[PDB]
This record gives structure tokens, C-alpha cells and sequence, in this order.
């Protein structure tokens, strides 16, 4: 779980970074509310699996 | 990028695929059936995960983007899921009729949902969201007594199996709400990487989990 | 943990959406990247505390 | 806002200080030490958290914001909560005196390298860190081995204590790399965030787990 959540993190880290070159802050905002977003489900995915 | 996404995904689906028929190479008669299904479940995956690798069913549409034959895998291998499930529990006709119709709605809602631009699409949605809650009812209440009187290493199997799919098939329809389907607030590479996470669990971790109790399972 | 989780996600968007109102790429790359990170962060003492 | 979260932490802290204070009102005489250091612990920190909240002690400098009662709380609760294990560990002076010299290494040169802008500051950090590896060495070594000589609830009681300050503990140099004292990677407020939910549970869920294990103690 530990190292998928890295490698979650660096694919949501890539889209963030890619929407900033264009310099929309829109972009950026729309890429970051879904990696935020996409981290909470990932966590709802572990956990359950865990469980 | 989204490519080497379905990549990584129709690779870990053929390493399951691979495994879950060389592990059944010699199973016995009764066995048989139980690495037939999970390789039919996982197969079909691969096929659909290679589809979409090569740039194939991807519909960007209403400025959204959906994948066709990620639900037409779902289709095709979550009612698969589901016989494996109801195998286990000693299902008869009646009662497996009973769970692939419930399932069958569930992931027909999902896809024309998915298709259909505007409002209307959230009432497919429920549509798929009330068949779920059926089929969840039928996998945690009538199926499970019905595993209850079988060996107690099937039982275990069954409910083993039962929750990791009750509560990771419960995420999808978040997923999908939430995804370009729905509000559209996760992008087409989280909303996919997600999926691959989810689905490499739902098939590929639901069978190594079947073949670590399949030496067990004979012993009893 | 999962209550916590979506509260440190509602603060962190709360920081993506203030630095979207200024419309400066820069600023909400900036605010995305440290909830990306402090997100995964909180997954280690999250983990951390279970164990 | 920041100050929110200040004020989240004081009432934090104040809770737990006034939950171990009345815990240890009828505390016997070889067990009030430990309820007297739990209060001085969150007490203190409760301080440092209101005076935050209040909008002292911020240090915005070489573009990023410390705060200085931050680390004046470390330097002062860290070594109480050493303390406290070292109490059930059953160390003597010698013992005490060197693990106390450790973590207050650790919390200075914290706190000097937080107040240092430029390439410097790495270098306070790495002092910082040696010292804790020092720390954790006496913790998992030296004195569990001590520890282990105790009573079986001490022992367990000392061993739930150290894992959760091992492992937690562990974490907060890499909240310094990588927030404003460091790279500057994490926003003041994310920083904040994460200390105040750290301090918590190093401090509180610390005390509540030792106040927990109180009555098991005095029973055997
Ligand atoms: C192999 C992939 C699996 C196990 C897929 C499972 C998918 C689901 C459980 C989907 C469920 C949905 C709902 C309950 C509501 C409507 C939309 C769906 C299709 C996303
Ligand atoms: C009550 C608050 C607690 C338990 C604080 C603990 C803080 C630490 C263990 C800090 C450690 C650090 C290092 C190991 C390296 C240098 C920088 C510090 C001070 C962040
Ligand atoms: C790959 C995982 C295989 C798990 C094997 C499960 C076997 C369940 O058990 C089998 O069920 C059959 C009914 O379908 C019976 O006819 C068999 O006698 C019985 O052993
Ligand atoms: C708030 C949590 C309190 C935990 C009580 C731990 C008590 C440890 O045990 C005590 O240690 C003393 C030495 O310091 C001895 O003198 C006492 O006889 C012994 O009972």
C-alpha cells in the first residue's frame, strides 16, 4: 500500500505539473482537486483491502 | 499517460491469466470449473485492457472521456465473479438466475449511464446503484447460508472472497459518480489508475487468494 | 483515520481553490504539490499509529 | 486558517492535560511521577499552541514562516516524555543523563537549523539526525533491555509507548526536510496540519494509551 500511494502520488504529481506549464491556473486547480480526490479513494482502496 | 496505464494493466491481467491456468493444469473434476472461470475473468480483462492500450473504444464525449470496453469487460466478467461466488456457495439455477440478473443490471446501468450525456445518465446510475444493493443483500445474506452448509474450508473461501468483493465493488460506483462518467472530477489518468488498481484486486487478487486455499480445500 | 484523512483533504483543497483565485498557475502548482505530498505523509502516520 | 489550527491544538492539549491531571488524582505514591509528567507534557504544549494562536512567535524569514514556539515546546516536552519511558524502563542517572543529552541534541539542532536560512541549516539538520538514530538505539536497545526486567505490564507498557514514539517520532524529520524549514515543498498550513495531528497522538494518544494500562498495573 505504501509504495502504490507513492507511485499514485507521482502519476497525480505529473498531471499537476503538466497542467502548470501551460500556466491556466484552472488547469492546475481541475488536476490537483482530482489527484486530492483520487488520494482519498486510494486510501479507501487499501483500507479495504486490508480489511 | 493513459496508454501505458491499460499496458500495465492488460500485463498484470495475462500474469493472472497465466498463473490461474498453469495452477489448474491438474485440478480435479470437481476443481475444474473454479481455474476455467478465473481465467476466463482475468482473460477477458486482458483482452479489454489491450483493446484500450492500442487506442481502441476511447469515447471523449459531452467533453468528457469514457472507456467502452472497460465496461463491456465489466459486463462479460463480474457476472463470471459472480458464478465463481455462487459455485462456492452451492447455488442452484433458480438462485444463480437470481444474482447474474441482479449483476447484469448493475453494469448495463453503468454503461449506458457512462453513453448518455446529461441529467439522465444519474438515473441509469440508480438504477445500477439499487440492482447493487440487491446483489450485495443476495452475496452477504441467501449465499451465504447457502456456503454455510458446505466444508468449513468453503465456507471461509466464500466469505473470504465474498468480503473483498462486497466492499472494493462498493468503491466503483464512487468512482464512477465522481469520474468523467459522473461530475467528471477525477481526470481520465486518475480515474483509470484507479480502476487497474481496483480491477487487478477484484480478479487477479480475488484468484491467487482461490488458489492459496485450493491445497486446503482438498486436504479437508 | 478515514474521518481525519478527508478533513486534511477539505484543508488542503481549501488551499488548491484560494491559490486558483489569484490565477496564477504558479501558486496553485505550489498549494497542489504540498497536498499531494502532505496527503501521502499523512498515510505514513496514519500507518504508523495503526502498527 | 493557521490560527484555527493552533487553536485546534491548545484545546487539544488542554483536554488531555486536564483528563491526566483528574486521572491521577487519587495516584499512589509510585505512580503520581508518571500522572504529574503526562500533565507537564501536554500542559506545556498546550502553551506553545495558544501562543501561536494568538499570533506569536511566527517567524516569516528567507521566504518561508517557522515558528518558534514550536520548537521551544520540543526542546522542553521531548525530554519529558524520554522521561517517562526512561521512569518505566527503571534507568538510573547515569542512564537518564544520556538519553536525555540525545534528544536534546535532537530538538536544538532542530530548532537552531529552522532559524538558519541557506545550505547551513542541512547541516544542523544531519547533527539532528545522528543524535536521533543515537536515541532510537537506547530506546530499542539499552533500555528495553532494562525495561525488560520489570514487571510484564511495565515491559508491555514500555514496549506500546516506545514503538508508537519510535515510529512517530521518526516522521517529524521528514516534515522539516520537506516543509518550510526545509525544501519548502509543504505549505505552512499543510506543516502545521500535520504537526498538530503528530503532537496529538505523541502527546495525548501517548498519555491516554499509559492511563489505559493503569489499572492492569496496579492489579498485578
Ligand atoms: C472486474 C471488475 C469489477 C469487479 C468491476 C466491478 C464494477 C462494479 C461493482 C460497478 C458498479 C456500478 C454501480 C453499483 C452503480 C452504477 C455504475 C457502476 C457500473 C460503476
Ligand atoms: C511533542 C512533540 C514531539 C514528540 C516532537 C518530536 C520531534 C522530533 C522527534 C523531531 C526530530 C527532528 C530530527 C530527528 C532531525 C532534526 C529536525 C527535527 C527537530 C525535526
Ligand atoms: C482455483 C481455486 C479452486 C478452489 C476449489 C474449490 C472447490 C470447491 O469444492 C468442490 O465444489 C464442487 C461443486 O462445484 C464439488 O463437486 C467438489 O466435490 C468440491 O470439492
Ligand atoms: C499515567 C500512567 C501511570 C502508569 C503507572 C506506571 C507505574 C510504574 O510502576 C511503578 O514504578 C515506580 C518507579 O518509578 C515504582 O516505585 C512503583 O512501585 C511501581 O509500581
Amino acid at each position: 500500500v505504501g509504495a502504490l500511494t507513492v507511485l499514485f502520488g507521482a502519476i497525480a504529481y505529473g498531471e499537476v505539473t503538466a497542467a502548470a506549464a501551460t500556466g491556466d491556473a484552472a488547469a492546475v486547480q481541475e488536476a490537483a482537486v482530482s489527484a486530492i480526490l483520487g488520494l482519498i479513494i486510494l486510501l479507501g482502496i487499501n483500507l479495504g483491502l486490508v480489511a | 499517460g493513459l496508454t501505458t496505464l491499460f499496458w500495465l494493466g492488460a500485463i498484470g491481467m495475462l500474469v493472472g491469466t497465466l498463473a490461474f491456468a498453469w495452477a489448474g493444469r491438474d485440478a480435479g473434476s470437481g476443481e475444474r470449473r473454479y481455474y476455467v472461470t478465473l481465467v476466463g475473468i482475468s482473460g477477458i480483462a486482458a483482452v479489454a485492457y489491450v483493446v484500450m492500450a492500442l487506442g481502441v473504444g476511447w469515447v471523449p464525449v459531452a467533453e468528457r472521456t469514457v472507456f467502452a470496453p472497460r465496461y463491456i469487460d465489466w459486463i462479460l466478467t463480474t457476472p463470471l465473479i459472480v458464478y465463481f461466488l455462487g459455485l462456492l456457495a452451492g447455488l442452484d439455477s433458480r438462485e444463480f438466475g437470481i444474482v447474474i440478473t441482479l449483476n447484469t443490471v448493475v453494469m448495463l446501468a453503468g454503461f449506458a449511464g457512462a453513453m448518455v450525456p446529461g441529467i439522465e445518465r444519474y438515473a441509469l446510475f440508480g438504477m445500477g446503484a439499487v440492482a447493487f444493493l440487491g446483489l450485495v443483500y443476495y452475496l452477504v445474506g441467501p449465499m451465504t447460508e447457502s456456503a454455510s452448509q458446505r466444508s468449513s474450508g468453503i465456507k471461509s473461501l466464500y466469505v473470504r472472497l465474498r468480503n473483498l468483493t462486497v466492499i472494493l465493488w462498493a468503491i466503483y460506483p464512487f468512482i464512477w459518480l465522481l469520474g468523467p462518467p459522473g461530475v467528471a472530477l477525477l481526470t481520465p489518468t486518475v480515474d483509470v489508475a484507479l480502476i487497474v488498481y481496483l480491477d487487478l484486486v477484484t480478479k487477479v487478487g480475488f484468484g491467487f487468494i482461490a488458489l492459496d486455499a485450493a491445497a486446503t480445500l482438498r486436504a479437508e
